[PDB]
Parts: C-alpha cells; structure tokens; sequence
C-alpha cells in the first residue's frame, strides 16, 4: 500500500486573449491512488460544465487526468482548480496564471 | 485459426504400428491430443508444448514440430483397446480451444483360425423365431447392409474369450419375414466361400 | 486489439 | 472431476431443459460441446472467468449463465429442429490451456410422447451345430423396438455381472431409417465354452436398463406407461 | 520512427459500495484511441479517436466482448490479492496492468510489455525475454508459480510479436494522417520583471505531437540547469502538448540567454532570444 501525491498545473488550450474562447485545463498527475477531486473555478464558484479524460497511468502505476471546460477569460475574472486527495492534508487551491 | 488431421479414418490389424497427424499454417502455444470412445467424454492423453518436444506414453509416440504448426500420433503394436476417435486439439486466441475434426481408428483382431459359419439360434422363450449367428470369418470379411427393408443385420464385432485366449468376429441377422432363412441371410454381403452352412 | 484469453493471477 | 448428471435425458418438443455441469478442479474456464454421430465436436458456449461467458461457433437456440465458478448449466430452448444430441461440457484451469471432458449426457427430443417404447428383449440360445463345431456357445440377446436409443445392456451369468466374452453392438439398428422417430434394435453376444453352457445349474440374464418417461410425464395411452425400468430375458445351460 | 501500443487496466474495489470500478484505455503513441468504463451506460468499448471508429460493428463487438472478461477477471484478481497479503475486506485496493508493443522504424517488433502492480506497487511482470516472470513477493511467486504451470507466458509472447505488432501496423495505417504525423512547436518567449534587478524569462513551446521535446536554456556559451524552472509536459486537450522553460536573470543581462528547442517535427533544432 502506497500512496503518492497529485503534481496539479492550472493552464489555458491556448495563450488567453481576453473576450476569446478557449479551454481552462487542470492537469493532476503522479497521484495514487486513483480517487481524486477536481473543481474548476471562476471567482471562487464551482464551474458546472466541467469534463475530465479517461483514467489513465504511467510507467510507475500513478494515475493521471485532464479536467477542463470550455471558458473565456477576461481581465477582472479569476480562475483556479481545487484538488483534494487522500495524500493532502487540506484541499489545495491553485490560481490560473496566464503566463503559466 | 484451423487444425487439420488426416487420415479421417484409419482400419488396421492389430499388431501393426501407425501415424496420425494434425496440420497447421500457424503457430500454436500448447497442443493436445485426446481419445475418445463413442458416447463418452473424450480422454486426455498428453500436452505439448515445446517445439520439436517428445512425448512417450507407454505405446503412444508424440511429437510437437519444431515450428509448432504441427503435431503427430504414433501408435506401436495397435492393441484393440486403441480403437477410438482422436482428436488434437490447440491453444484458441479467443480463449478455447481449436479442435481437428479426428481420425477415426479401427483395429481390427487377426483371426488366426477362421472358422465361418452361420448359425441359426432359437428363442429362450418362443417356438420357431430366431436369429441367424454369422460368426468366426476372418477380419479380411465385411458384412453389407440387407436388401429389404424388413431383414435387419448389425454390423460385425469383435468379441474376446480370454479364458482360452480366442478372438472372434460375429453379425447378427434377423427378420420378421417368412421366407427369410439363414441360406440367405447374408446373401447381399461377399462371404467366404467355406461358410458353414449346418444342415 | 485486446487478449482475446484471459486469466487470473 | 467434471459431474454432468444425469447420463440420459427425455424432453417433449417445446419444453425448455437445462443440463447441469459441475466441476471441482478449481477451474476458470468451462466450455460446452455437441456432437452428432460419428462426428467431432462443436462448441457452443464458454466462459473463461465467472461473471462472463461468450458465444460458440452454434450457439443459436441455447443459453448459458456463469454465476459461479463451479457451474455452467446450459439451457437448450426452442433451438430449432435439431436439439437431440450428445452433449459435452468441459473444463480448463486457465481458458485455451487442456480441457478435461465431463461424461456426456445424451439428450433426446421427441415430437410426441407416444412415440417412446422400451425394449422388448429376448435370449437366443446357442445352437448344437455351434456347440459340435467349435466347443463354443455364443448367446445373443436382442433388445428391439425401444425409443428413444437410450439403453444399457448387460449380462449376468449365475448373478453376477460379467464382462468376460461380450460383445455389445456400438450402435443400434433404426427399425425405419425413414422416420425421425424410428425406434431402434440393439444386440450383444455372450460367448462361454460348451462346458460351461452345458451344466444345467448355470443361469444366464441379458439385462436392458431403459431410459424413458418420468412420473412429470402425462400419459393416455393404453399401453403400460414407457418410464425408466429394465426388461430382462434369461436362460439355463443345458446338459448334453 | 519507433512506434508503440499500449493498454492500461484498472481495476478499484469499493466494498459496499457494488463491484469494482474497471477502466481500460488503449493508446497508439501518445494518442488515445479506445476506452472501457464498467460504471458507463453503453457498456462497449467506445471509440476516442475519429480513426478507430472505420472499425467495422466485428471488431467493435470482439473489442467489447473481450473486454467484459478482462473486466470480470481482474475483479476476481483483487479478490485473490486480498487473501494472498491477509487483508480486511472494509478497504479499497486496487489492481493495475499494462501490456503491449513496440516497434522500430522498420514497423517490426522490437519489445513486449505485460505487467501488474498491486495498490501501486510492482507485483509481477514478464521479462524482456518474454519466456520469464518477474514476481515482487511470495504472493507473486504464487501466480507466477500457476502461470508457468498453464504455459501464459509462450501465449502472450505469441500475442506480443505477432497479434499485437499487426494491430500497431493496422492502426498506424487507418490513422495514418494523424498517427504518422508531427506537430512543430509554436513558440515565443516572455519577460516579466520580477525585481528591480531581476527578471524573468519564460520559453514556450505549444501545440506540439509527438509529446516528446526538450527545452533548456543556455547563456552565451552552454547549459544552464541553475535557476531554471522547468514544468512537466502536459496535454493540451486536443490532441498535442505544451511545456514551458523559465529562468531568472539578473537585470541587462538578457541578451546572454537563449532558448533551445529540439523537437522530431523541427529540421532543425530552434534557438530563441529576449527581443523586446
């Protein structure tokens, strides 16, 4: 029995322009065991229409997924990913960054 | 996948050796070959599985070919207990097993002091009715089927008397007819000239 | 394509 | 082993059966089989893991279910005109690896119940030429009329069975080739020196257990009702 | 280049709460084309690349039925490892594998992958010989010990360099446009200050197949693995990926930092500067 803890980056399909579509991500990887919580916010509220990939693992068996929702952005909204796991003592939230 | 086994039928005299085989285009992981009588659950009698291995099970000989496409049976001194249908069986990609359609095989006792007669038996417990006994011909004798449809004759068998070691082959004929006699019960079959006949 | 055998540990 | 009981069974056109399987190998995968008369095999269903099962080559008109390792029971419904048969069910430690075959279980389907006979059955004593000529004595017995081909003859000679000097026909004769239904002849020999045919003290039996109609059966026919029962015929030596 | 398939099965108890979640995906590459979700309504092997679903109802209906029993048997799997380690029936665990192949720019078999992993750990695995088993623990050698008695291993290498290497060439075939295809990174650069003596360089490499690239900055003469912020390549979402380089510079110092790109679908390696 082991457990490992989810690496998580917060990015954007494509570089943000604001007032253009695109595609907020949430990638959690190197995780174990497979159940995880995934939220993707926007000015702190759970964004609703949210879709994650088929559940898939690497070479050293930790388990990764792609959350993500159509979105977009603006320059006074605020985006994050909140992710909670066996591993983590408190959820953790990680602010959407353009630049990253 | 497909295996093939030839010959479909196979009659020899016992004490005579013999080959089956089982064919393939492709390859198998694991090959089996079973005998099995009439109306019973088929027997196995060995596994291969490495190419170019041999197996000896008393007088059973198998060989699985080096490029695993192949098998074969060989069989030393036929004994009448080897009568049976073979069949080889192998490995199935989907999860089963790929199954030749057998090679029937018929040993047939070497009668050493034919005898042929036909003899007319009479009922335990019915005056007149019987049967006629076509018994003690040699193996080289095939019994035919009958011409009417009302004159029944089984097919010949074999049955052993090991108390004074004696083999012998028999038939058996009878009909519900009137002018069906044991003179020519086995007129539609090619039976010895020196038959018997009692008086 | 996927094993068409399976099996169990 | 592999446990396939019963050995012979009777249904009417229409009544849906199901033939047990059972194993106690510890085996996961199981597999049933047909086969016709002087023919091979024919897989009908398997399943190589509980929980699953997946189709044959003839699966049409039967079903499976896989609920437990230990079982496969296959159920024969309105397949089509054709469920008569030698059934076969088989197992394998892992699926595509040895099959250990269970004993069979001979199926019958018949259009009508009237159609079912036992055997008649009579012994033919060994003829004094036979006796002259060869210091043998071959008796024959002789099961005939009987349906459906569900039989097993023995003999007995002064109460027990033996299984020295008999030859048993392999299969039956159909008294009408014609008729799906015809009924069928069956015959053996029981062949004993002429000495021991001629002491008058010796018994011999030609037993024929026949397999047909169970009391779930209706039957109004006059004739006595064609359930399971044996039908024996005998004979005495007989001094010279 | 080299190619591979692979597929990956995982199955997660949850006592009380029904049988075991089982999910299966299968890739070509980095590109997923099937996946399995007992949890799911269809209750089919459905398609997640336009390419596969060409497939005639045959290979679907196979793929689907196929499927199911690997589904059955590796719930039946997690039952057997909870007995073998003696553990509780209140917990989850969970049951992973992974088989498949590879092969060389010439499309011919070059190696075969067929392992488990129990609650995430290495349990047993097919060597590279594919004729011997790897097994981690006494529990392990239990199940190699039955599957060298069953013969698996000569079934699965069968499977391995033949079946599994003809479905890779079949599928690199029908998928062809999007398969055998590269996607160049798109890149730029950004600068951020992140002091009034220090700044930030950011190297971007976008919307780029196969997931495989590196990226490394260098500063006038070679290499630099000081300060330099490198994040793990994720999935864009639609198909391609993206990986960004960071350093931190001393203010002014910009021009002595480049960026360099090195990718299958670029002829030549990409070298990129600040420019304002």
């Amino acid at each position: 029995m082991i457990q490992r803890t989810p690496k998580i980056q917060v990015y954007s399909r494509h570089p943000a322009e604001n007032g253009k579509s695109n595609f907020l991500n949430c990638y959690v990887s190197g995780f174990h065991p497979s159940d995880i919580e995934v939220d993707l916010l926007k000015n702190g509220e759970r964004i609703e229409k949210v879709e994650h990939s088929d559940l898939s693992f690497s070479k050293d068996w930790s388990f990764y997924l792609l959350y993500y929702t159509e979105f977009t952005p603006t320059e006074k909204d605020e985006y994050a990913c909140r992710v909670n796991h066996v591993t983590l003592s408190q959820p953790k939230i990680v602010k959407w960054d353009r630049d990253m | 996948q497909l295996l093939e086994q030839s010959p479909q039928f196979l009659s020899i005299q016992e004490g005579e050796n013999l080959t089956v085989y089982c064919n393939s285009s492709s390859v198998f992981s694991s090959l089996q070959w079973y005998r099995q009588e009439p109306g019973e659950g088929p027997v196995l009698l060995v596994t291969v599985v490495t190419g170019g291995e041999v197996k000896k099970l008393k007088r059973l000989t198998f060989q699985f070919g080096d490029a695993r496409k192949d098998s074969s049976l060989h069989i030393t001194a036929a004994q009448p207990g080897d009568t049976g249908l073979y069949l080889c069986a192998g490995a199935g990609s989907q999860g089963n097993l790929i199954f030749g359609k057998g090679t029937k095989l018929s040993v047939k006792p070497n009668i050493q002091n034919p005898d042929p007669a036909v003899y007319q038996l009479r009922d335990s417990k019915s005056s007149d009715k019987s049967v006629c006994l076509f018994t003690d011909f040699d193996s080289q004798t095939n019994v035919s089927q009958s011409k009417d449809s009302d004159v029944y004759i089984t097919d010949k068998t074999v049955l052993d008397m090991r108390s004074m070691d004696f083999k012998s082959n028999s038939a058996v004929a009878w009909s519900n007819k009137s002018d069906f006699a044991c003179a020519n019960a086995f007129n539609n079959s090619i039976i010895p000239e020196d038959t018997f006949f009692p008086s | 394509g996927i094993l068409g055998f399976v099996f169990t540990l | 082993g592999i446990t396939q009981s019963p050995k012979y069974l009777f249904r009417k056109e229409g009544q849906n059966v199901t033939l047990s399987c059972e194993q106690n190998l510890n085996h996961d995968a199981m597999y049933w089989y047909r086969q016709d008369p002087g023919q091979g095999l024919r897989l009908i269903y398997y399943s190589q893991i509980v929980n699953d099962f997946q189709k044959g080559d003839i699966a049409e008109g039967y079903s499976v279910s896989r609920e437990k390792k230990e079982s496969f029971p296959l159920t024969v419904t309105s397949a089509q005109k054709n469920p008569t048969a030698f059934y076969l069910c088989a197992s394998s430690s892992r699926s595509s690896y040895e099959q250990y075959f269970g004993p069979g279980t001979r199926l019958t389907v018949t259009e009508d119940l009237k159609n079912v006979f036992p055997p008649e059955v009579a012994v033919f004593e060994p003829s004094e030429a036979e006796i002259s000529h060869t210091q043998k004595a071959t008796l024959v017995c002789l099961a005939t009329g009987f349906y459906p081909d569900h039989v097993e003859l023995s003999w007995w000679v002064n109460g027990k069975e033996v299984h020295s000097g008999v030859s048993t026909d392999p299969q039956p004769l159909k008294e009408q080739p014609a008729l799906n239904d015809s009924r069928y002849s069956l015959s053996s020999r029981l062949r004993v020196s002429a000495t021991f045919w001629q002491n008058p003290r010796n018994h011999f039996r030609c037993q024929v257990q026949f397999y047909g109609l169970s009391e779930n059966d209706e039957w109004t026919q006059d004739r006595a009702k064609p359930v399971t029962q044996i039908v024996s015929a005998e004979a005495w030596g007989r001094a010279d | 280049g080299s190619h591979s398939m692979r597929y990956f099965f995982t199955s997660v108890s949850r006592p009380g709460r029904g049988e075991p979640r089982f999910i299966a995906v299968g890739y070509v590459d980095d590109t997923q084309f099937v996946r399995f979700d007992s949890d799911a309504a269809s209750q089919r092997m459905e398609p997640r690349a336009p390419w596969i679903e060409q497939e005639g109802p045959e290979y679907w209906d196979g793929e689907t039925r196929k499927v199911k029993a690997h589904s059955q048997t590796h719930r039946v799997d997690l039952g057997t490892l909870r007995g073998y380690y003696n553990q509780s029936e209140a917990g989850s665990h969970t049951v992973q594998r992974m088989y498949g192949c590879d092969v060389g720019s010439d499309w011919r078999f070059l190696r075969g992958y067929h392992q488990y992993a129990y609650d995430g750990k290495d349990y047993i695995a097919l060597k590279e010989d594919l004729r011997s088993w790897t097994a981690a623990d006494m529990a392990a050698q239990t199940t190699k010990h039955k599957w060298e008695a069953a013969h698996v291993a000569e079934q699965l290498r069968a499977y391995l360099e033949g079946t599994c290497v003809e479905w890779l060439r079949r599928y690199l075939e029908n998928g062809k446009e999007t398969l055998q295809r590269t996607d160049a990174p798109k890149t730029h650069m950004t600068h951020h200050a992140v002091s009034d003596h220090e700044a930030t360089l950011r190297c971007w490499a976008l919307s780029f197949y196969p997931a495989e690239i590196t990226l490394t900055w260098q500063r006038d003469g070679e290499d630099q693995t000081q300060d330099t912020e490198l994040v793990e390549t994720r999935p864009a979402g639609d198909g391609t990926f993206q990986k960004w380089a960071a350093v931190v510079v001393p203010s002014g110092q910009e021009q002595r930092y480049t960026c360099h790109v090195q990718h299958e679908g670029l002829p030549k390696p990409l070298t990129l500067r600040w420019e304002p």
